[PDB]
């Protein structure tokens, strides 16, 4: 195992995926066995030697662990890097692209613990997927959204609410100045709401909010389902509807599923909201699992225009992963927890969605970490107004202007945040209201 | 406890729940887009000023989403004036539009700005 | 033998073809409701107070049905005259409105009544 | 067939279908062998031991005759009571229901008469039909109906009119404020009338009456066919009109093609309206045949939106039924004969159809005894009125709003019902006219 697969002279090829692990080795295993065992068991390692081997070069095929540094505090904690060659992988299949790297290694008995960090996908790779249906770009023109944070309202109760009563909110919800409204991650077909009732309702008041306002409007379906035909089913009676959004549980579904409702989304102009239910039994623990950078990455290549990418109440770590899904290049930082350097070669940006225990005055930090390209989801914090959704909504989409206002003025909102939203209840008695509830 | 209303209650994006501009307010908003080195530009309608549905119902297909561009995008522009100016001449020619200001990012090659300068009255 | 006429001739479903209903008599109809624990809500409408179809065309999709809430429903209503009051307050703002009164069961989990309450002139 | 049939010590399972047979033996047969043989004949019973019988075990898969009781009055009469495995019976069939408890059993020479009364569908079978298409609820939130009784006209001579002539009869039916229109379950496609035709007319007459007068209406078009291809080329042309509702015959077009529909139905966002035609050859007599509340329940599984359940002019038998078609859950009631405890576990309910002989005296006791989730159909009652058509439904809706109100205000409908009528022909001259030729 050492001599073979730990070859710290190795110079990483362009075309190689590398992989950052964080290795946490049983007492007494060295780090260099460490890292050499997680190339080997990550690649071509066998038990006992073979005559088939002598048939093929494994030296074309291996796994090499190329650096090993030891993390700073950790007693016995070690980021070993891995170079995959490009061979090992199928073109424009993330469902392979994980099984290969993760799908064996982390049951290996001399480790204690394993985590991947992050990966570098080469750019010959890269280019095997399709990315986003639509991305960044396309999404702000589709909407003819320019200029600030979209804004979003997942309905509550999740289950519950009949079909009718559910359209209701996202009607009163849309028409004060919510761009959408979401069915919640668990909402996909159950006895009270059939998922095809819930998409003829969702449309009507999505449309008669839109006629209302004059503003394009979205709700994300949630087109989840137990089998692909299912999917396919949902997405379909949406693109029938004419709406712009529907949406996917990318984990839970899984990748397969996943892409193939990317690619349907690209051949029909739907956007495509992900979300990542599931992702804290992978993500939460720093010794085992993988980082949702990974998950991230993965999702940018499988595809989606929106991604779930958490609360910001480390900062530096989210902001790491955010330009990861949203810029062509972003490079090493270690501060960040970027291990590699990746490029995109012009596959689009993914929007990161903020969601949570979010409330108007949130809005100031909100806007300043993400940023224009992001998209803000309240849930209680539109719900919860004391007038009802329109309210709700309306102080919401106030909050968000006098920010955005305020901001492109020159002030600043990390300092004068609750100053801006103070001045903006002076004229608006829907923001007044809302102020009083929360802080 | 108020209602929102559901009548005469259009809406033109990014910046249309705050109070009508000044004056003042616009030229900093157009001197946001100078310091970022967007190239502003000025865009009217007469017509709808909403967004509708008439030639097709697809999803991402929606009419009233291009208005009419006024002269050109103001490439070169170092002051705000200038495109208060413009905006002045265009209410002048067509009172009875929408008039929005819109900016133009070369870097990121897109679109990147879009807010209302000027309704009708009754708006 | 009478015809029916044709003409200015819409109806409001449950209780549109009695005559309109006079303010005891809708005390009465909303005592029906709190009797059965029903939420009492109010819903208004400016524009179409009938059905129609302007964004889609399959089966059981009509435009038209959700009208705009008056504020809140009534959780804990224990008088008629508090919804009697808010209609009051909806024909002040909204003289131009149709306005219903419509109930939820929480328990059924459903709308369950919907009635009207006061049409516009000519209606 | 004594000691393996009749276990009267045997705890009925969760899982277990239990059917209530009465059970009329020829004369010297005790009940316990009448028991014991009707276990035997709906399962597993041979006339000669067969040596197969020992390749498996015969206990898991037998029906038990676990209690008797004779019936009070009739001569030589008992409730016999059958416990069913679940294993016995296909997923989502009620067709193979029907086969493995009727199909065999009813023709045994050692009994004279036998009749199914009741079956407990445990909860595991009943999550694998679909069951109805809306349901109840989705059904009043689809057409925006809430707080009455719907209202419906069959179009009479249900042969003999012409295409146009019948779309006209329909027009002003919907014009006076009835919901409903309906083909008649004869009415498929025929020489003077062509199914297609009628769609086409029946489409622009209940649009003209739906713009006329602003509700929302539909006209029961019957789907009904020789084949299932034709069945389902009816259904889809009623799709491309976009209208809300079709009809079938569930009992002489049958369960396979009645499923089939139910499934398409959900599938397109049509409401199913369900007609017995036939029911009275197997449900008339008390001896011998299967009780509708049997047929009701398959009906609830196959799925349908509304199900014809008669006119009530036993009322308390009608009322079992009635319950056991809109309820979730209901106790065993043998003054209802409701024979089980039946719970359903959130499959929806299904609208019962009060029919024949119908007028607008009659909407008191309707009002009364079917509550708001019924549909009253007045054929005779509409088409009979002096005045024509519009007035005819005017009639009718009137005298059904003036009942409703009258309910809601805390008159007795029981009591006061004719007062209530009376009243209404003080300002409708429509119902003044009605009354006047009827009771
Ligand atoms: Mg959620
Ligand atoms: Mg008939």
């Amino acid at each position: 195992y050492k001599l073979t697969y730990y070859t710290p002279e190795y110079e990483t090829l362009d075309t190689d995926i590398l992989a950052a692990f964080r290795v946490s080795p049983q007492p007494g295993v060295p780090p260099e066995e460490a890292g050499a065992a997680v190339a080997a068991e990550s690649s071509t390692g066998t038990w006992t030697t073979v005559w088939t081997d002598g048939l093929t070069n494994l030296d074309r095929y291996k796994g090499r662990c190329y650096h090993i540094e030891p993390v700073a505090g950790e007693e016995n904690q070690y980021i070993c890097y891995v170079a995959y060659p490009l061979d090992l992988f199928e073109e424009g299949s993330v469902t392979n692209m994980f099984t290969s790297i993760v799908g064996n290694v982390f049951g290996f008995k001399a480790l204690r613990a394993l985590r991947l960090e992050d990966l570098r996908i080469p750019v010959a790779y890269v280019k095997t997927f399709q990315g986003p249906p639509h991305g960044i770009q396309v999404e702000r023109d589709k909407l003819n959204k320019y200029g600030r944070p979209l804004l979003g309202c997942t309905i509550k109760p999740k289950l519950g609410l009949s079909a009718k009563n559910y359209g209701r909110a996202v009607y009163e919800c849309l028409r004060g100045g919510l761009d959408f409204t979401k069915d919640d991650e668990n909402v996909n077909s159950q006895p009270f709401m059939r998922w095809r009732d819930r998409f003829l309702f969702c449309a009507e008041a999505l449309y008669k909010a839109q006629a209302e306002t004059g503003e394009i409007k979205g709700h994300y379906l949630n087109a989840t389902a137990g089998t692909c035909e299912d999917m396919m089913k949902r997405a379909v009676f949406a693109r029938e509807l004419g709406v712009p959004i529907v949406m996917h549980d990318y984990l839970t579904g899984g990748f397969t599923a996943n892409t193939t409702l990317s690619h349907y989304c690209r051949d029909n102009g739907l956007l495509l909201h992900i979300h990542r239910a599931m992702h804290a039994v992978i993500d939460r623990q720093k010794n085992h699992g993988m980082h949702f950078r990974v998950l991230a990455k993965a999702l940018r290549l499988s595809g989606g225009d929106h991604i779930h990418s958490g609360t910001v109440v480390e900062r530096d770590i989210t902001l790491g992963f955010v330009d990861l899904l949203r810029d062509d290049y972003t490079e090493k930082d270690r501060s960040r927890g970027i291990y590699f350097t990746q490029s995109w070669v012009s596959t689009p940006g993914v929007l990161p969605v903020a969601s949570g225990g979010i409330h108007v005055w949130h809005m100031p930090a909100l806007t300043e970490i993400f940023g224009d390209d992001s998209v803000l989801q309240f849930g209680g914090g539109t719900l919860g107004h004391p007038w009802g959704n329109a309210p709700g909504a309306v102080a919401n989409r106030v909050a968000l202007e006098a920010c955005v206002q305020a901001r492109n003025e020159g002030r600043d909102l990390a300092r004068e945040g609750n100053t801006i939203i103070r001045e903006a209840t002076k004229w608006s008695p829907e923001l007044a209201a809302a102020c009083e509830v929360w802080k | 406890m108020k209602v929102w209303p559901t009548q005469n209650m259009k809406r033109y994006e990014t910046l249309s729940y705050l109070p009508p501009l000044t004056t003042d307010q616009l030229a900093r908003q157009v001197d946001y887009l100078l310091n970022n080195k967007w190239v502003p530009c000025l865009e009217f309608e007469t017509d709808h000023g909403f967004v509708y549905r008439e030639h097709h119902n697809s999803p991402g297909y929606y009419d009233g989403r291009y208005w009419t561009m006024w002269k050109l995008p103001m490439f070169g522009c170092t002051d705000p004036a200038q495109v208060l100016n413009e905006l002045e001449e265009c209410k002048k020619e067509y009172p009875n539009a929408f008039i929005r200001i819109i900016g133009f990012d070369s870097n990121r090659q897109v679109q990147c700005v879009s807010f209302i300068a000027y309704k009708p009255a009754g708006y």
